[PDB]
């Protein structure tokens, strides 16, 4: 009993079906629950039904390539107990969440490769994080990544992320993941990577990025590392040029110099609201905090906030405690300060 | 001979679960004491358990990282000895969870961050951490305590932010460093962050000058002119305009060398401010701009 | 002038540049004007703005397939005159605008394959409209096309929509595009084909991987005799995963309309709603009439939705038998109301 | 023998640009005559100018399609001749575009749609025509003329007790390509084309709904929950409803085929519901007593 224009091998204990190129809209219903092997390569089904893959606690690997599916409903794998793998490549999926990978206990193999995924949920890998070992985001349209997540993947050893749009990488990752083969972060829009466990065997790709080439990078330049085209993007000087051809003494940061202060002076006597601004300008752009007379930092609390510009707003002054408002500009090459006194 | 004293002892720490926490352990004498450290009498012997000796042979630092509860909640002794002695010394090891975090407890508000320095420049690492009371900060250079204590050295403590300072940099200042704050409450650790010794390059540094200062432009009622101003020096000024007291041109980026202002609908006589500013001084110019019938 | 890693054979008259996976990240700038072919595929171009390809009057070939470009200004390829073919295969383009096709004046080959296109601007191929000859937007995410603009396109032989969302092809198309030899509409969202100029130097008219709703519209298309091209029904149920060519032309059935909601013969004379919903295979399309002109909706004093209400402000002497039609592929149905 | 004698002459038309214009010619002899178009006195030939011969070879239609200005704007002659005859007559093709169209001008507010109908059954493609004055219509099958004129034949026209065409009695013949024709003193335009399909007859027994297991009384405490069930059948199927009284409970997209369970729930009072079987061949009704008892 074989759906139509399948290949299916019913032998013990390798119970196999495969169906490609046999225009499938739909996966097949009523398909045998002792199945193994399931591929699905080549067809055009349009969306994946919980009732798709409901009972197969026997299915080991599960192929889904090459199809046209933009939609898996939750829990679809919740009783894919046995799965190692999962291929869902080529597909139209824009995010991946965290009910829809639920159930997969010993998934190891997990391919999203050339789709459109747009953002993965935040712990959306929880039901095999102790037990994936490879994982392919390549081809999408990731901006972000729950690094987080990443990090406490210990059995993984080849993550790809060959072609998609992530800003920046986070620091505290990959310290635990001593499996680590190959990194692929080709193609993106990393500015600067992190002083990370980078050096160690391992391959870290890092190409087809918009580099920006101060010193953030220096520590990357004194590595021994063939050539893999990798270009600088800015500053000018450097636009265009290839990164492991440039000298080392022409990665330069430019310490910050605070532009826009309160000018050294204010005064209010009263709850009335006051506003402070400071602006900072440099190679990198400089971070600008701020300081209360006790010397406590201020952050973006109650009655106090802090803007990408630098602008410190204060709304309800108590002002028992009145005395040096202090600017700093931090950055890599130095640090800027701006003091204001207020009482 | 000379039997071992104690040069610096270890004191009763409290930090944090997944943290860090060193105990730091130095003494001399003749022959030069060697220091072994023991948990619950024997010898310590973990992954997580790595011991960093001194560059002095003086002595050496336990760092235990991550700090698991309570698995490594115990006490841990310092045993110095030579040929002609042997001494010790014992504290305890308090490791919370963050379950179990008193509010007051040190808290890292702003962390160093990655900086490159010049060999012979200063290079400054920031720390700003806050709790009840007010914690004091140490600092940590790749496992090993910086030696502060010397008022007067390359290397100093900034009194009050609590920043570490690197006068004269050299090449062993190359390295990893981390943050400490600790108080009665407790002791967190901030993230590392690397420090990079880089060659001297000796560039000519010139305070900003006008090349060519705005000059003084008359004009009809209303009324529309083109001033240009023109700044040099190294590092090259950033120009702004000014009327008076408040900034003329707000929330652009300042230009480099060369700010042109232009003006519309004048109606009134006015003089007009233009600033040159850079890390090495602040330089003034303004124009006259008057309106004659 | 020649960047690292490319080959540029500056010899006039025929400039040729080739900077393939040489890692670039913008388009080389201080490229020869005079260029005739220039090819940048498998780099990581990320834009193209309009200073890229200024004054090339001498390009014929531009190609700049496999990157991640993701925006192209506006008259970024203005100026083109002479260029014959355009690749743009595997990028992030999401639209097709009229400001980024302008000037394509001689245009022959236009290739958008695998990208993210959502929307093409209509008549957003006026520059080459006569011209074209070849157009592949496969694997989109077209869920509409200007179908108006490519009835234009006279000298076009090879149309490949080989993987997109498209729900519907507009009927009158393709008349007037008789050197049109190839048209792939395999895996969209496609219900039904229209009993267009389908059936006819040759001609490959591929519509496989389609949600096929299987009912008298397709009758036409059951009783050609083409080859087995894969196609499957999806609805309705009874023929949902079978074959379309497996199935026998009695069982591809439709449904006669019927109103379920009349209104009753059910006002206030001084403002207007009436209700009509028709069910049946395919779905109804519901049209209201006038005593004695034939009522349009969707106007100024006139609105009609798609449910079938009719809706502003009602005439203190328009009263009449107000009667509704439920057109049907199988037959019609009416109920009239009379209100006052 | 005897020389030909015109049954039907073509008359003067006013399409608008990128439409049609046909015109039709028909004439009687012995033998049958033939007829040939002219153009300015030349016989026509061009892509766009097709003539259609009728079945009989009563005569034949000059088509033209797309009309285009004002390369076809001129006087077309029908010329029909046998050995022993040859008569002609001539009429004038005016064709203006959109820019010239004048308010009044024949539009097609809803064209004929895709059809298709069992051999010997009912098919009726609909064509609402506007403009002032009031537009004439009439039908074209396959690029040639319908004659609905005869009022009592299997083909007609209604008007009166929409000028749609009414098709009895479908045969294979009928099957073909309609499109519909709005005339009057200003012009003249065309409706997009629609196809008819003709397959044989489904022999299936025509019977009105009728209620197989109607709904039961049922009697439940204070909140109170019920199931209550209506079956009905018939061909075609009853779509199946539920209602209270005046108002739908069911909506017409949940809306099932010949099963309705209707659920009941926090029932508090005392009701009946009226369930209610749908089909082109009647609509019946049936109560069912919902009691609150202790
Ligand atoms: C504090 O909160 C404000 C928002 O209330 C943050 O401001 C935004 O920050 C992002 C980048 O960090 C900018 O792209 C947005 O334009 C900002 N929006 C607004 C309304 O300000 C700010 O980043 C936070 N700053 C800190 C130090 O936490
Ligand atoms: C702009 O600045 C100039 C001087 O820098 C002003 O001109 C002088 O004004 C003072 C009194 O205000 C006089 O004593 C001087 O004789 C003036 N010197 C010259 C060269 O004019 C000028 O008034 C200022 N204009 C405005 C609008 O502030
Ligand atoms: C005029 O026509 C459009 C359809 O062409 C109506 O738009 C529909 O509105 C309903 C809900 O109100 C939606 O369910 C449909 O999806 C819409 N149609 C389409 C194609 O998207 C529109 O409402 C009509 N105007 C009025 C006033 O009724
Ligand atoms: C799933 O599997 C077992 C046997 O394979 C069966 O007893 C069980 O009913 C199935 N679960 C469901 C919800 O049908
Ligand atoms: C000032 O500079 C702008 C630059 O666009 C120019 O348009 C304008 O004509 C100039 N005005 C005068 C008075 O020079
Ligand atoms: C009525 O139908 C619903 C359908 O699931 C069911 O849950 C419920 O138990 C039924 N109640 C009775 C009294 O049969
Ligand atoms: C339901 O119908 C019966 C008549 O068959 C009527 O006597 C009764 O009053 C009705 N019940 C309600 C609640 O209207």
């Amino acid at each position: 009993p074989c759906p139509g224009r399948c290949i299916c091998q019913n032998v013990a204990p390798t119970l196999t079906m495969l169906c490609a190129k046999t225009g499938l809209l739909f996966v097949p219903p009523a398909i045998d629950r002792r199945v193994v092997e399931l591929r699905l390569t080549d067809n055009f089904i349009a969306a994946v039904r919980r009732r798709d893959f409901a009972n197969m606690t026997s299915l080991v690997h599960l192929t889904l390539s090459r199809n046209t599916i933009g939609q898996v409903a939750a829990g679809a794998f919740a009783d894919l107990r046995a799965l190692r793998a999962l291929h869902l490549d080529s597909n139209r999926l824009a995010e991946v969440r965290g009910d829809q990978l639920r159930g997969l206990g010993n998934l190891r193999h997990l391919i999203l490769g050339n789709n459109q995924i747009r953002k993965v949920e935040s712990a959306a890998f929880d039901a095999f994080l102790s037990t994936v070992e490879d994982l392919d985001l390549s081809y999408n349209n990731l901006e972000a990544l729950p690094w987080e997540a990443v990090g406490q993947m210990v059995n993984l050893n080849t993550l790809t992320l060959d072609h998609n749009l992530i800003d920046h990488i986070a620091e505290g990752t990959f310290v635990q993941l001593h499996k680590l083969v190959r990194l692929d972060m080709t193609s993106n829009r990393l500015h600067k990577l992190p002083p990370d466990g980078l050096f160690l065997p391992l391959t870290v790709s890092f190409g087809g990025n918009p580099l920006h080439c101060n010193c953030e990078l220096l520590w990357l330049r004194r590595l021994t590392r063939e050539d893999d085209l990798e270009t600088c993007a800015t500053p000018e000087h450097l636009t265009d040029r290839y990164f492991w051809s440039i000298p080392e003494e022409e990665f330069l940061c430019e310490p910050p110099l605070i532009t826009r202060q309160a000018g050294g002076r204010a005064l209010v006597v009263e709850g009335q609201a006051v506003s402070l601004r400071c602006r900072a300008v440099g190679d990198p752009e400089p971070v600008v905090h701020w300081v209360a007379p006790d010397g406590r930092l201020l952050g973006n609390s109650s009655r106090t906030r802090v803007r990408g510009d630098g602008t410190l707003d204060v709304t309800i002054t108590t002002l028992r405690d009145s005395g040096t408002f202090t600017c700093i500009a931090s950055n890599a090459a130095g640090e800027a300060t701006a003091p204001v006194e207020v009482c | 001979e000379t039997p071992p004293r104690f040069t610096r002892t270890p004191v009763d720490q409290t930090g944090v679960s997944g943290g860090v926490a060193s105990f730091i352990c130095q003494a001399t004498g003749d022959p030069r004491p060697k220091i072994v450290w023991n948990k619950k009498g024997k010898k310590v012997s973990n992954q997580r358990f790595e011991v960093i000796e001194f560059d002095d042979g003086s002595g050496s630092v336990l760092r235990i990282q991550p700090l698991r509860t309570p698995r490594d909640e115990a006490i841990y002794e310092c045993v110095a000895s030579n040929n002609v002695g042997e001494i010790s010394v014992s504290t305890r090891l308090t490791v919370l969870r963050e379950d179990q975090i008193p509010r007051g407890f040190p808290t890292i508000d702003m962390g160093p961050q990655l900086k490159v320095v010049e060999r012979t420049r200063t290079a400054t690492m920031l720390c700003a951490a806050s709790g009840n009371p007010d914690p004091e900060i140490t600092w940590f250079k790749d496992f090993l305590p910086v030696d502060t204590s010397n008022n007067n050295g390359r290397i100093k403590q900034l009194r009050s932010r609590g920043a570490l300072q690197i006068e004269q940099s050299e090449e062993s200042d190359q390295g990893k460093y981390e943050c400490v704050a600790t108080n009665s409450a407790g002791t967190r650790y901030s993230a590392p962050a690397n420090l990079y010794v880089r060659e001297l390059r000796e560039v000519r540094r010139v305070p900003p000058r006008f090349s060519i200062p705005p000059t003084n432009h008359e004009i009809m009622p209303g009324g529309s002119v083109n001033i240009t101003c023109v700044a040099v020096g190294s590092p090259m000024p950033y120009v702004k305009w000014m009327l008076g007291a408040e900034d003329l041109t707000p929330e652009d980026d300042m230009p480099i060398g060369r700010n042109v202002l232009e003006l519309n609908d004048v109606r009134q006589s006015a003089n007009y401010t233009c600033v040159a500013m850079s890390t090495l001084g602040v330089i003034e110019a303004i124009a006259q701009i008057t309106v004659k019938a």
